[PDB]
């Protein structure tokens, strides 16, 4: 059973905005990595994959072996694309306005996942926690396995510690899983679309209705994320533009220092 | 009876965060934005209330400041060149300012109050606010950790909390669809909707709405795959820089590295000073074999402290 | 966590500020003593490995009471200035004008630390005042004693929040008073490592009115007075006599304090001039004596190859009393199977004599005595 878990800060910001993009409903993904063993046995998470969840409803949350497939064919293609030994080595979902803890349906699911190799670790994210009597804003999160209990089944949590590693820059790997996210949403949509037009013999106003719906509810997605992100990405830019100018500043300030100096 | 509501959207707060977590310390900055007035549209109430006002502060970009004190000293005056150093930060409006403090109580500092009073004196801006995120581990074990975030404003001199706010995409996305058709058994109403059907519902069914939507979204999609592309590349020089800046500064602190009795002091000052003349000779060495005693020079004149009464 | 164990976690860089605050023990005059660091925190990247801990908060003792004061570095930028929390006490004002050691922030100097908190204390004093001024009658006093600079000027001061009934104050002067405790005896600890800190005598005073009614002093005494007085429940003080006269109540206690310290600190300096005297002309052969305390000494002499022990005990009276001399043989003891001895008080003694005087009757005494002792001791005495 793993030991310990350190977590790229380049994955953790997709598996945070992943999280605070939506309030009605708990969200999912999977994270690559590697098993490592130094000083005890580590899991390196380098990355990960957002997911649509299809059942939805409140704490049903489970991956299908068909995401594990392509899951396992994006690490293979990372693996050969990066040199890295990546496999699928966790889970994690969303807890809003829910307390970060797991219950039990997390922990039989974490469980039944261990059942493929007890060195399968589960992650969860508390997000927006709202509270008017201390009028502050919480988030937090937490890493997590299972065990058999004692008694029959009842499988029972144990805490994993887990770490962010300061990764200082943006991998290019973890922008090409954000701007999925704006593509699942599309795609959802559509499906709901397409899945509704199967009754092809339906009232025409009624089909206006549906488009007109599909055009509010992409309005809502490109208003609500596809806007802010694209915002975000111009302003990192320039953050980055003037970052640039100030550090050429700094290498010319230390090059005189040196050259002067001795 | 006036309220401040703090708006944000969930990639900036995530931005914040990740410029946290990877500044192995403390860090600040200042968030960049609009402050919009508008009037409480009052539900239910009454003609005899006061109709609140909302001044909705949206929270668009942050400025990180690579290094702390670079626009205040150790009693939070701001200095002049300060101002200058956030104009150069090339700006379009202020409206508040950051902190994360690892392991710290929610509640602004000593520093904290003086320097956010100073910046709304010298911004003339007496409506900032200050987002204080305190980030904390749980249990010991380092299992749970848990990010405690809370904005503040000044009210009666003293700085009161502000409630604030992350937007996303669930805020009433609303998802309808309407299903089961709604079918009349009107020859006029069926005659209608035929003739005008063909004026957006298309032709070879699909409707135009929906192709409109979806190729805007798609342009918007490669927009996005252009602006990775770019901000990636930003990202590759910012690396390169960065390990040259550090591999400079790792040369420098090395080169500055490298190119720079156990006796009883106060016994013998004592003794030299209770006897001035007299005998004197009195030293602390002995022949260790006659009862003959050896002297010693001292240092005599080391610096005498607590020099005090040897009998009452 | 305990102070021994908390040196070690401190960031190398920050270790001596923490270390000179800690030894120098309190930061004003305290009364509790109780200082101590509790909550101490990495403020950096989890991974950051060896000692790294730069955040804590510091219980500060004051006036009876304690601030919690939560003091902030950053490990990785050990040369810049802290950061301060003053707890729940939101409405503390502290002028940064006052901060000369803040203003002028050089980790150059160890002691930096303690001399920003030091000033820091004495404007949260000043802020006292300001919160104690507004509840009115009792700054009678303060301006007072204001006016007295070595009371006023060596003092802190406190007052509660209102009681949520009746609107009343609380409130308690501390005083640092000025007699003169350095020449106070010394004792030892069962720890050693234990400091006993700076001998000094505060009194405290507490009101529970908002008017000179139902006052309560109390006077609290370093751990070395306190051993050299014979411990705080057998002294007594004189009790609050009523109405405001402060300027008037100290330096009554203040004149009763002085008499007993040099009442106790001239028997001490006279035991010392006793031991001195004796050690001087006996030293080659002394057994033990009490270092500490002078109130026992025990020497080895012969007399004609024949070994004996004199303990020479010396009462808290001693230049009144006569020390008490006890003679022992290292041969015989008695049938009890008890050391053979006999004691000698009333002997040849004056009062008024100094320490060589006595050494020298002691010695003329020894040569007189000690054949009628040896010549008992094997007449009674048995092998
Ligand atoms: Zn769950």
């Amino acid at each position: 059973a793993v030991q310990a878990v350190h977590l790229e800060s380049d994955a953790f910001l997709v598996c945070l905005n992943h999280a605070l993009s939506t309030e009605k409903e708990e969200v999912m993904g999977l994270c690559i990595g590697e098993l490592n063993d130094d000083i005890i046995r580590i899991v390196h998470i380098h990355s990960v994959i957002i997911l649509r969840r299809s059942d939805k409803r409140k704490d049903r949350v489970e991956i299908s072996p068909e995401q594990l497939s392509a899951a396992s064919t994006e690490a293979e293609r990372l693996a050969e694309l990066t040199g890295r030994p990546m496999r699928v080595v966790g889970w994690y979902h969303s807890h809003p306005h829910i307390t970060v803890w797991p219950s039990h349906v997390d922990v039989r699911t974490q469980a039944m996942y261990q059942m493929m190799d007890q060195g399968f670790v589960g992650l969860i994210f508390s997000c927006f926690i709202e509270d008017k009597n201390t009028k502050t804003g919480r988030v937090l999160y937490t890493c997590f396995q299972s065990i058999q209990a004692q008694k029959s089944s009842e499988y029972e949590r144990i805490e994993i510690p887990i770490h962010i590693v300061p990764h200082i820059t943006i991998g290019k790997v973890c922008l090409e899983s954000a701007v999925e996210l704006p593509k699942i949403l599309c795609q959802e949509e559509q499906d709901a679309y397409r899945r509704i037009h199967s009754l092809t013999h339906l009232d025409s106003v009624t089909k206006i209705h549906n488009g007109s719906v599909f055009t509010k509810n992409l309005c809502s997605q490109m208003s609500a994320v596809s806007g802010p992100l694209l915002q975000w990405l111009e302003d990192r830019l320039e953050q980055n533009q003037q970052h640039l100018q100030e550090l050429q500043q700094e290498k010319e300030e230390l090059m005189e220092e040196l050259s002067s100096l001795e | 009876g006036e309220s401040t509501l703090g708006v944000l959207s969930g990639f900036v707060l995530g931005a914040l965060t990740f410029h946290h977590l990877n500044t192995d310390s403390d860090t600040e900055g200042f968030l960049l934005g609009e402050m919009k007035g508008e009037a409480k549209n009052s539900i239910t109430d009454s003609q005899m209330d006061n109709v609140k006002v909302v001044y909705t502060i949206d929270i668009q970009k942050y400025i990180p400041c690579y290094r702390l004190f670079s626009f205040y000293n150790s009693l939070g005056e701001v200095n002049e060149h300060a101002l200058k150093k956030v104009l150069s930060n090339v700006r379009k409006t202020v409206v508040g300012w950051y902190k994360f403090r690892r392991h710290s109580d929610q509640i602004m500092t000593f520093r904290e109050q003086l320097l956010h009073r100073n910046l709304q004196t010298h911004l003339s801006s007496p409506e900032l606010v200050f987002l204080l995120l305190t980030p904390s581990i749980t249990t010991e074990s380092c299992s749970t950790h848990c990010l405690e975030h809370a904005l503040y404003k000044p009210q009666r001199g003293l700085f009161h909390r502000v409630p604030l706010v992350v937007t996303n995409l669930g805020m009433s996305d609303q998802l309808g669809y309407k299903t089961e058709p709604a079918s009349c058994t009107s020859t006029v109403f069926s005659r209608a909707v035929r003739t005008h059907s063909s004026q957006f519902f298309n032709e070879d069914g699909s409707l135009k709405e929906v192709h409109k939507i979806n190729e805007m979204y798609a342009a918007v999609q490669e927009e996005l795959k252009s602006i990775c592309q770019k901000v990636e590349q930003s990202e590759r020089e910012v690396e390169k820089l960065l390990m040259d800046v550090n591999q400079l500064k790792e040369v420098r602190r090395t080169q500055q590295a490298r190119a720079t009795p156990q006796e009883n002091i106060l016994l013998c000052q004592a003794l030299r000073t209770f006897f001035p003349e007299s005998e004197v000779l009195h030293s602390c060495v002995i022949s260790l074999k006659n009862r003959h005693i050896s002297p010693s020079g001292c240092n005599v004149n080391h610096h005498v402290d607590v020099v005090d009464q040897l009998t009452l | 966590m305990s102070p021994e164990i908390a040196l070690n976690r401190i960031s190398p860089m920050l270790s001596p500020f923490i270390s000179s605050v800690v030894r120098n023990g309190k930061v004003g005059l305290d009364a509790t003593n109780c200082l101590r660091i509790t909550d101490l925190k990495s403020g950096c990247t989890s991974l950051t490995p060896g000692p790294n801990c730069d955040r804590f908060k510091l219980h500060i003792p004051y006036a009876g009471e304690t601030l919690k004061w939560d003091i902030i570095f950053n490990a990785q930028y050990p040369e810049l200035p802290p950061d301060f929390i003053f707890g729940e006490d939101a409405e503390f004002l502290p002028d940064p004008s006052a901060l000369h050691n803040l203003a002028s922030w050089n980790p150059s100097n160890p002691e930096c630390l303690l001399l920003v908190v030091k000033e820091l204390v004495q404007q949260y004093h000043q802020f006292q005042c300001g919160r104690l001024r507004e509840s009115s009658r009792l700054m009678f006093e303060y301006q007072t004693l204001l006016e007295e600079p070595q009371y006023g000027e060596n003092m802190e001061i406190y007052a509660g929040k209102k009681n949520n009934w009746t609107g009343e104050f609380s409130a308690r002067f501390l005083l640092k008073l000025p007699v003169d405790f350095s020449n106070i005896p010394t004792y030892l600890l069962k720890d050693v490592n234990e400091d006993p800190g700076e001998d000094v005598a505060l009194l405290s005073v507490s009101f529970e009115d908002t008017e000179a009614t139902q006052v309560y002093p109390k006077l609290y005494l370093s751990p070395r007075i306190e051993h050299a007085l014979g411990g705080s429940s057998a002294l007594h003080i004189p009790a609050f006599p009523g109405g405001g006269c402060l300027i008037d109540y100290v330096p009554q206690v203040c004149h009763l304090l002085t008499n007993k310290v040099q009442y106790v600190i001239q028997g001490y300096h006279k035991r010392r001039e006793y031991i001195a005297a004796f050690l001087s002309h006996f030293g080659t052969g002394v057994v033990e004596y009490d270092a500490e305390g002078f109130t026992k000494l025990t020497l080895l002499l012969m007399w004609k190859d024949f070994c004996f022990l004199v303990h020479i005990d010396l009462p808290l009276f001693f230049p009144r009393d006569q020390p008490t001399l006890t003679f022992q043989s290292v041969y015989h003891f008695t049938n009890s199977g008890q050391l053979y001895s006999q004691a000698q008080k009333n002997y040849p003694y004056s009062p008024r004599w100094d320490g060589n005087e006595m050494a020298k009757r002691a010695k003329a005494y020894f040569k007189t005595f000690v054949p009628q002792f040896q010549e008992a001791a094997f007449a009674n005495g048995k092998l």
